[PDB]
């Protein structure tokens, strides 16, 4: 319950959880085509909140 | 705005001309000078809150 | 209170000012006196909690806390004037000055009337205490240790920051006098529930609650002895100090908000207890002998009665003298040992005498012996967890067998039994050593003659 | 000095203390009030300026 | 003094400690003798009942 | 959007009905868009790939969405308790479980059941305590 | 650089932030935002690295859509009400898009991928002004609008921009982009703030500033452009190494520092308006970046990195000084807390 | 002995144009320090 | 906020009218703040230039503890000046909006029966 | 009136077309300048119909700053296929 | 002594003169400030 | 391997300086180092704190409430009214509801 | 017709209530 299951669950699963939000949304390719749809999807999505909630 | 550089100056360079009741080259009004001026003399001391 | 502060500030320019041999003395001279006006705060006739200022008070739970904050700053820089003395004479003035500005921020946080103004001076301390730790910390992983000592503080310290500002919007004021005097009675909903959690909750995690306890037991391992003594002797007595203060308001939930944290902490004081049965680094069980000895306090915050709140301060300033007491004979051996290990050195009282009668008196001081604070404050809330449930007495009564078991294990195998054959010959004792040790019994032995000072608020 | 300087001050600073508690909420009612309600000083936001408006004589007619 | 002033730098610092006590004093000076519990009339040859 | 809102106004426990079929809409929408972002970014290889990863993304959220409305309503019948949040908490718990399954991870499930739940049950505290998000400015 | 051109291009890099702020006339605001677009691309390519023309035709293109997407607002705005400024009256889809279109030009959520690129290609000097002299034009022409933009996306874009500013910065090692992180980060805070007390964001941002821009100079005293490079300062030049250490947590949020006034009163000013979702997840992944910032205090000063024996002849030569701007503004930024009534 | 400083496997880590190195993201180098890439003879 | 208020002054510092409320000691601990932040401005500055701390520049250790607390006063001059116009204003309206803010009167505790949660 | 919606929607077709590259950096600042285009006939047109004459500096000042912005543009245009030899955008991708 | 010699090899006596000369014209000018400050404060209100 | 010191051995400070205190290594500072804080530590906090401790008056008002109960206990005694009654904010105050 | 001007705050500065409310700033 020391060391392994109390340090398993809340110390070092928040070190885990956070690194693959990190590593996903850090690994870029870089290019700019990619990087700027997904401008293209901001600015759909932001129509529609103003949309729905008009 | 952000900075009144202008007021502050004095100078308007860039107030003379922000809407369609301002100055016409020649005198020649522009259109719908009958409402603008009366929906700006209105909202004068009134703040925006309370001039819409 | 600007004597117990500004001629502690005073202190800063006096390690930077003074000659790099001289430093040492100028600055240890100093605050033994700068504790001298500490004990000024202690003349209270009457009832009124003493108002300095706007800003500055102490009340009967501050004041026997500011004076052991004031008396451990001569201490520590005496504790770490042999480490720390192979530095190069800018490692040492930072290390002095870090050690002084501790005292500084915590006489502050415990005489602080504003409770953010707690907050701002609470989550300082991590600044002064992270150096003192990372920078200086002797084994591999203190770099983790910072690292785990900096996030389960600060996460628990922004839910605090909302809750007070909350309350502020709520009352009108963070003042501890008026958010006493005046009408704030939470109204069990469901967002009060967790209301009183945040605000609860960071000083739950600075005081080890069993849940969360993991932060002590690594940082006291690679910190210096300097970083553990604050960190076991002032640093986690923040914790119970706050909820002290804080439980003034949310006065309705913690009746039956409480139930998780007492149950957390009684069962863990047994575990945390036993671990210490069995633990090889000494350091190691010093901590888990902290963290259960504080589990016990957080059981006495909370069960809120008269008798439980003044067995929390007597055993907090109490145990606070005991465990650095502890943890500084611990870094005695460490230092001549070169190791932490409890199975090597077997035997020191066979070459070291003395140093053995104050490890003797630490571990009697560990264990409930009776004409001893330490005793009358588990006796106390001993008698109010009883109050509470009389089966608290099972829970509370694993952990008094265990913690005979494990206090006499700590003279057992490491100051008696035969000497061990030829570790790196033990030089003898330093004068130093002795009495950084008789510095902190003395008191221990003076407060239990008349242990009414650091009876608390309530009584 | 006395039992007296202590409790004479401590009741200074509870006046001090409960009058600025006092003008912090108010503050916040009176900023909510203006804010909705823009009339008072702050909050006003601004509109063009009628200095600009031109009221001359303008060769077109009937405007 | 032989580089020895450094000494006077901590003492100093307790003297107007007090004194900057003394200030916070001076500034809380209402109810001075309007305490309902201690309020009483100046005894002779005394303008201030705490100072 | 008039449909959306309908999950809130029918008492909770009632309707499940409804209820899956909107928390199931909310998340395959919430799939679409992830996919969206996910094929726009770190791209695929063939056109029929991506459209598999939009599927994919599709339906483990609606997924996720559907267990989370089904557990929660029917949590609450069978609990005969309408408003405790610990409803949404099984729900969201159940909904984490199937992220994990669909991510064939037993710990995902751990932090998913965790994390998830205990964001849907603050929902619902939310809803009671009439909590505000993205509120005006009305200082 | 022909003195002369320097002075040109440095002078259109200085009026158009000037233009901006201080005309009303959209119009004048928009071409203010022009002249920054035009003068700030000749620097960027100044080593003409390969790497550099990437940058700058990144930075051009986004800038340049964003630019026409808040001339489009303006025309729109001059059908809806004659006037050439937004008024009360002003369709919502119209500002919104000024929003959006602004929050390209200044980098913020889910628009944040070409700051940190062209962060990462420009020298550290024009990196400064790349960052926070070329932020003060965009924020003026939203501060100026604030009564009309709307709390939900403002919120929306102030939320992701903490997230993705944190996240992105945990893994990168190169300081460049460390500090286009945070920069993304902290822009986050002052628009979240715009809507209900714009004098805040006037103040997240001088503190940013005040900040950043003795940061950046510590970076570029030894142009460290690697942590492993900022790492060997101790060797370097010993004495940047303490306030180096406070300032970056100065940048995150630790309480005796400057650096907690922005975040504290904006919290502060959330809750008066009832916010109090929204502001508690941005204060903790708030948290999160200064796990980042720890991270780079270690490596340069609570532990010491190995250097080089080559070091040893980088010391024996008189290091050329740090301008007096670090010391003055990495004290009022390190420690003024004690005077933050004042400042706010 | 003495508060250990970091050795050369420490230091490593910090080297690598990403610290948590992804899956396809390690098979990057970190940049060229000068700034000004080998390229080609183009 | 407070901006747009009656008779604002576009651009200036502090109006005339600041010139009612009292000037700032110049010793308030605040200006004596600055005074300090500024010394170590310029301590810091001689030691990131590596001369000696305190003995050199004793001519600019001057200008810095002088330009800080320069500076000071006529801030401080200033930002009081806006918190004194916030009361202006702000006790201003109470009164010309009288029944927003009613003086509301509370009962004495022996009428007031607040409810008791028995600790046990 | 229609017209406006007319040339609006030519605006977010070339909106479209500037944020999906499709292999040609000459096409994309093409594409921007058809904005520029849109921009200038519907400021023109309305400033037209308002017979609001103060704002025809206007539609002008539009132009010449877009003319110059497109220079800047194709300078960085050319300087990419003198480095690369090509304006393709792949070839954009060091900043990784 | 230094076979490079240092640039700095003596004070800038102008840096002196113009940092020194410039410090006591901002105390003239804020101790001025003030006392005039103070009357027409004093003045201003009744007194 | 890189270049870095060979293990710095500990000195037995008690070879040369045989009167080592603990303090520092040149015995002059030693004693100035011991002979300040045995003095300032023991002989004038322990002992001169305990003497104004010890006699710090009536703390906290217990030496005070020990004779107002005794005349309290004296008056309530002789003059027949209960010793503790068994209300403290009289009834008479207390304005019930109903 | 035409709105009513909002009416004019009056009086003479002086110095704030309490000086600077912000969190424990005697000030
Ligand atoms: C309105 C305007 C909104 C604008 C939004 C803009 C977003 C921009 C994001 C940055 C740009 C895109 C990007 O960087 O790509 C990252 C990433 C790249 O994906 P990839 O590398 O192509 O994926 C390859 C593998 O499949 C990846 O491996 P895998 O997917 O098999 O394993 C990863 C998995 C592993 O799971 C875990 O171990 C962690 C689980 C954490 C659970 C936390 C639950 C919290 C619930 C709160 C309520 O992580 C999760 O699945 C997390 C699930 C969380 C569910 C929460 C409830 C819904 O793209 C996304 O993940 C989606 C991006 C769009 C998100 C939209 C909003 C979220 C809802 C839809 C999802
Ligand atoms: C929550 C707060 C927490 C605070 C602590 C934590 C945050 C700060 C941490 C700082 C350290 C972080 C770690 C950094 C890396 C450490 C390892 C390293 O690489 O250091 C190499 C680095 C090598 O530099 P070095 O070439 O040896 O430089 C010689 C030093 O300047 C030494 O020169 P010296 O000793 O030869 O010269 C003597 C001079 C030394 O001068 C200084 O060094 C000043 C440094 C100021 C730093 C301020 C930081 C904040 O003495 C004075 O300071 C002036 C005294 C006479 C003027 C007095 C003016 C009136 C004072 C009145 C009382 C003031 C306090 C109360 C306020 C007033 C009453 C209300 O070591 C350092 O020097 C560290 C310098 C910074 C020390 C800061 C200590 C602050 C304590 C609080
Ligand atoms: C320097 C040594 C003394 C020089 C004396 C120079 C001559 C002189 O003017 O003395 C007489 C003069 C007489 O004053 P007074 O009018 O009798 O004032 C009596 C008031 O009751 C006392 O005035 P007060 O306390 O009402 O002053 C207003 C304000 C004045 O504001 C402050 O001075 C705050 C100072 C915080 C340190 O106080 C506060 O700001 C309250 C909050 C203070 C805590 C703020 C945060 C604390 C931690 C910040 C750490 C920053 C560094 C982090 C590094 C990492 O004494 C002073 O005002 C200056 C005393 C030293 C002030 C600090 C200087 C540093
Ligand atoms: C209830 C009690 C809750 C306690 C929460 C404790 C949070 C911190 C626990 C320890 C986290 C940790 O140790 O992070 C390590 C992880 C990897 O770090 P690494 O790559 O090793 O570099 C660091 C220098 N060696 O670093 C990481 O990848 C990030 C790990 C989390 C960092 C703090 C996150 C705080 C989130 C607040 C919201
Ligand atoms: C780990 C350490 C412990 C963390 C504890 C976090 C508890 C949740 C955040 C703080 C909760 C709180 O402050 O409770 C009261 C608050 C306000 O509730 P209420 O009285 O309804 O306010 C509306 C007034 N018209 O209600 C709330 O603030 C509820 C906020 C819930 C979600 C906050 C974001 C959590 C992110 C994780």
């Amino acid at each position: 319950l020391d060391l392994i299951w109390l340090e398993k669950t809340i110390p070092k699963s928040t070190s885990t959880l956070h690194t693959n939000m990190t590593t996903l949304t850090t690994n870029q390719k870089g290019l700019i085509k990619l990087y700027f749809m997904s401008f293209l999807i901001n600015i759909i999505l932001i129509i529609i909140l103003y949309s729905i909630n008009l | 705005p952000f900075l009144d550089i202008q007021k502050k100056l004095g100078i308007s360079l860039d107030r003379h001309f922000m809407f369609l009741s301002a100055e016409q080259p020649y005198k020649n009004a522009a259109r719908c000078h009958a409402f603008e001026k009366e929906w700006i003399e209105c909202a004068h001391g009134i703040g925006g809150t309370r001039a819409k | 209170m600007l004597k117990i502060i500004l001629p502690s500030l005073m202190l800063l320019p006096l390690t930077w000012l003074s000659s790099p041999k001289k430093t040492w003395t100028n600055v240890t001279s100093y605050s033994f006196l700068i504790s001298l006006t500490s004990l000024t705060l202690l003349w209270q006739t009457d009832e009124n909690y003493k108002n300095f200022s706007n800003m500055f008070s102490s009340d009967p739970l501050s004041t026997p806390l500011i004076i052991l904050t004031a008396w451990l700053l001569p201490l520590m820089l005496m504790a770490s004037q042999n480490h720390l003395k192979k530095d190069n004479n800018v490692l040492q003035k930072l290390y002095i000055s870090m050690l002084i500005s501790l005292q500084i921020l915590l006489i502050m946080t415990f005489s602080a009337t504003e409770l953010i103004m707690f907050y701002i001076l609470f989550e300082a301390t991590l600044i002064p205490t992270l150096i003192i730790i990372t920078r200086w910390g002797n084994q591999t992983e203190r770099l983790n240790a910072g690292i785990y000592f900096l996030f389960y503080t600060l996460i628990g310290s922004i839910p605090l920051l909302i809750a007070l500002i909350l309350i502020q919007n709520h009352v009108g004021t963070l003042n501890l006098m008026i958010l006493s005097f005046t009408t704030h009675t939470l109204d069990a909903s469901w967002s009060n529930n967790l209301l009183w959690l945040a605000c609860m909750m960071a000083f739950l995690i600075k005081m080890p609650l069993y849940g969360v306890h993991l932060w002590l037991p690594k940082a006291h391992v690679e910190a210096p002895i300097a970083g553990s003594m604050i960190l076991a002797a002032i640093l986690l007595k923040l914790g119970s100090y706050g909820m002290i203060r804080i439980s003034i308001i949310l006065d309705p939930l913690t009746k039956y908000m409480a139930y998780p944290f007492i149950l957390l902490s009684l069962w863990g004081m047994i575990m945390t207890s036993s671990i210490c049965l069995r633990q090889t680094d000494l350091k190691s069980l010093i901590a888990y002998s902290s963290v259960s000895h504080m589990a016990l306090v957080i059981a006495s915050i909370m069960i809120q009665t008269p008798w439980s709140f003044m067995g929390a301060t007597m055993l907090m300033i109490a145990h606070g003298l005991t465990s650095s007491l502890l943890f500084c004979l611990a870094n005695s051996n460490y230092e001549r040992i070169h190791s932490r290990t409890m199975i090597m050195a077997r035997g020191l009282q066979m070459v070291f005498p003395l140093m053995a009668t104050w490890w003797l008196m630490a571990s009697l001081a560990n264990l409930a012996l009776p004409p001893s604070i330490n005793l009358m404050g588990e006796l106390f809330i001993t008698m109010s967890l009883f109050s509470w449930s009389n089966f608290t007495i099972i829970l509370m009564g694993i952990n008094i067998i265990i913690t005979g078991m494990y206090s006499m294990y700590m003279i057992i195998t490491t100051q008696r039994g035969k000497l061990t054959n030829h570790m790196i010959n033990l030089q003898p004792s330093h004068t130093r050593e002795l009495t950084l040790m008789a510095l902190h019994m003395i008191p221990l032995i003076l407060l239990t003659t008349s242990p009414k000072l650091i009876t608390g608020l309530t009584m | 000095d006395g039992p007296e300087k202590n409790y004479e001050k401590t009741l200074a600073i509870l006046q001090i203390e409960s009058e600025k508690a006092e003008l912090r909420l108010k503050e916040q009612e009176v900023r909510r009030l203006m804010r909705a309600r823009g009339d008072g000083p702050w909050y006003q936001f601004p509109t063009p300026e009628k200095e600009f408006i031109d009221h001359s004589p303008k060769a077109t007619p009937d405007n | 003094l032989r580089e020895h002033w450094v000494h006077i730098l901590v003492p100093a610092g307790f003297v107007f400690g007090c004194y900057l006590d003394r200030k916070d004093d001076e500034k809380l000076t209402a109810f001075r003798n309007k305490s309902m519990l201690f309020q009483r009339e100046l005894r002779p040859n005394e303008e201030v009942t705490w100072k | 959007k008039r449909f959306f809102e309908s999950y809130h106004e029918v008492p909770d426990g009632t309707q499940c009905h409804r209820k899956t079929y909107i928390t199931t809409a909310l998340g395959g929408i919430c799939g679409i868009i992830g996919s969206a972002y996910s094929v726009s970014l770190n791209p695929a290889d063939s056109t029929l790939e991506a459209v598999a990863r939009v599927g994919r993304y599709t339906f483990t959220a609606a997924a996720i969405g559907a267990m989370f409305g089904l557990t929660t309503c029917v949590s609450a019948q069978v609990r005969e308790k309408p408003d405790d949040p610990l409803n949404y908490f099984i729900g969201g718990c159940a909904g984490g479980l199937t992220l994990g399954a669909r991510t064939h991870s037993y710990g995902t499930a751990a932090m998913g059941c965790v994390y998830m739940g205990t964001a849907a049950a603050l929902f619902k505290i939310g809803k009671l305590e009439g909590w505000e998000l993205f509120p005006t400015p009305k200082v | 650089m022909n003195p002369i051109t320097l002075a040109i291009i440095y002078f259109t890099i200085f009026l158009g932030p000037v233009i901006t702020m201080s005309s009303t006339n959209l119009m004048l605001m928009w071409v203010g935002l022009e002249f920054s677009l035009l003068a700030i691309i000749p620097m960027l390519i100044n080593k003409k690295n390969p790497r550099s023309t990437e940058a700058a035709t990144k930075y051009f293109v986004t800038q340049a859509t964003a630019s026409m997407i808040i001339l489009l607002a303006i025309v729109l705005n001059y059908k809806q009400l004659g006037t050439w400024m937004f008024q009360q009256q002003t369709n919502g889809l119209i500002l919104n898009m000024t929003l959006m279109a602004l929050s390209m030009k200044l980098g913020l959520a889910p628009f944040h991928f070409w700051l940190p690129e062209v962060t990462q290609g420009i020298p550290l000097h024009m990196g400064l002004i790349l960052l926070t002299w070329q932020k003060i034009a965009p924020l003026s022409i939203l501060i100026q609008i604030y009564p009309l933009l709307n709390s939900t996306i403002i919120l929306m874009l102030a939320i992701t921009s903490i997230f993705m500013g944190a996240w992105g910065g945990l893994n990168q090692t190169q300081m460049r982009k460390i500090m286009a992180y945070s920069s993304i980060a902290h822009m986050g805070w002052m628009l979240a703030i715009l809507p209900y007390n714009p004098s805040l964001t006037l103040l997240n941002l001088m503190i940013y500033i005040i900040l950043t821009a003795p940061m950046f100079m510590a970076l570029m005293l030894n142009n460290s452009m690697t942590i492993n490079s900022i790492s060997l300062l101790w060797n370097k030049t010993p004495a940047m190494l303490t306030m180096i250490s406070l300032m970056l947590l100065s940048l995150g949020g630790l309480p005796p520092l400057t650096g907690f006034l922005p975040k504290w009163i904006i919290i502060t000013e959330l809750m008066k308006n009832n916010c109090l979702i929204m502001a508690t997840l941005m204060a903790m992944m708030a948290l999160l970046n200064l796990f980042f910032y720890t991270r780079l205090i270690y490596s340069t000063s609570l532990t010491m990195f190995p250097t080089n024996n080559n070091s040893k002849m980088m010391t024996h030569q008189t290091k050329t000084k740090p301008n007096l701007m670090f010391s003055t503004l990495a004290i009022m930024s390190t420690m003024t807390l004690p005077l933050a009534p004042q400042l706010i | 002995a003495r508060q250990w400083q970091p050795d050369i496997e420490w230091a490593e880590q910090f080297s690598g144009a990403v610290m948590y190195p992804s899956k396809e993201t390690a098979h990057w180098k970190p940049p060229p320090w000068n700034d000004v890439d080998i390229l080609k003879e183009k | 906020m407070m901006n747009g208020r009656p008779g604002h002054e576009p651009l200036k510092f502090l109006p005339d009218e600041a010139r009612s409320l009292p000037p700032p000691k110049l010793n308030d601990p605040r200006l004596v703040y600055m005074g300090l932040l500024g010394y170590c401005t310029g301590l810091m500055d001689n030691m990131l230039r590596m001369r000696p701390v305190m003995r050199a520049g004793l001519h600019r250790q001057l200008l810095f503890v002088t330009s800080f607390v320069f500076a000071g006063y006529f801030y401080l001059k200033r930002q009081n000046y806006l918190y004194a116009v916030k009361d202006h204003d702000m006790f201003g309206y109470i009164k010309l909006h009288p029944e927003d803010f009613p003086e509301k009167e509370k009962k004495t505790y022996a009428e007031i029966l607040e409810p008791f949660h028995p600790v046990r | 009136p229609s017209t406006f919606f007319n040339l609006t929607m030519a605006f977010s077709l070339s909106l479209l077309g500037t944020l999906m590259f499709r292999s040609h950096l000459m096409s994309t600042l093409l594409c921007l300048e058809g904005m520029v285009l849109s921009l200038f006939i519907m400021t023109s047109v309305t400033s037209l119909n308002s017979n609001s004459m103060s704002s025809m500096p206007i539609p002008i000042t539009i132009l010449v700053f877009a003319a110059c912005e497109a220079a800047v543009g194709l300078a960085l245009l050319v300087k990419v296929s003198n480095t690369y030899g090509t304006d393709y955008v792949q070839n954009l991708n060091l900043l990784q | 002594f230094y076979v490079r010699e240092p640039v700095n090899a003596k004070p800038n006596w102008l840096a002196v003169g113009l940092s020194v000369g410039a410090s006591v014209f901002m105390w003239i000018y804020l101790i001025q400030t003030h006392n005039e400050d103070v009357l027409e404060y004093k003045r201003r209100n009744g007194l | 391997q890189w270049q870095e010191d060979p293990e710095p051995e500990d000195e037995n400070v008690y070879a040369k300086n045989p009167d080592f205190h603990g303090y520092d290594s040149d015995p002059v500072v030693d004693v100035w180092n011991m002979r300040a804080v045995f003095f300032f530590g023991f002989s004038i906090v322990l002992v001169f704190g305990t003497t104004f401790v010890a006699y710090v008056p009536d703390y906290r008002m217990q030496e005070w409430a020990r004779r107002e109960a005794e005349r309290l206990v004296k008056y309530r005694e002789v003059n027949g009214l209960p010793i503790m009654e068994s209300n403290y904010f009289d009834p008479s105050k207390i304005q019930l509801p109903e | 017709a035409r709105p009513e001007p909002n009416p004019v705050i009056e009086g003479d500065l002086k110095p704030a209530k309490h000086g600077t409310r912000f969190f424990f700033w005697t000030v």
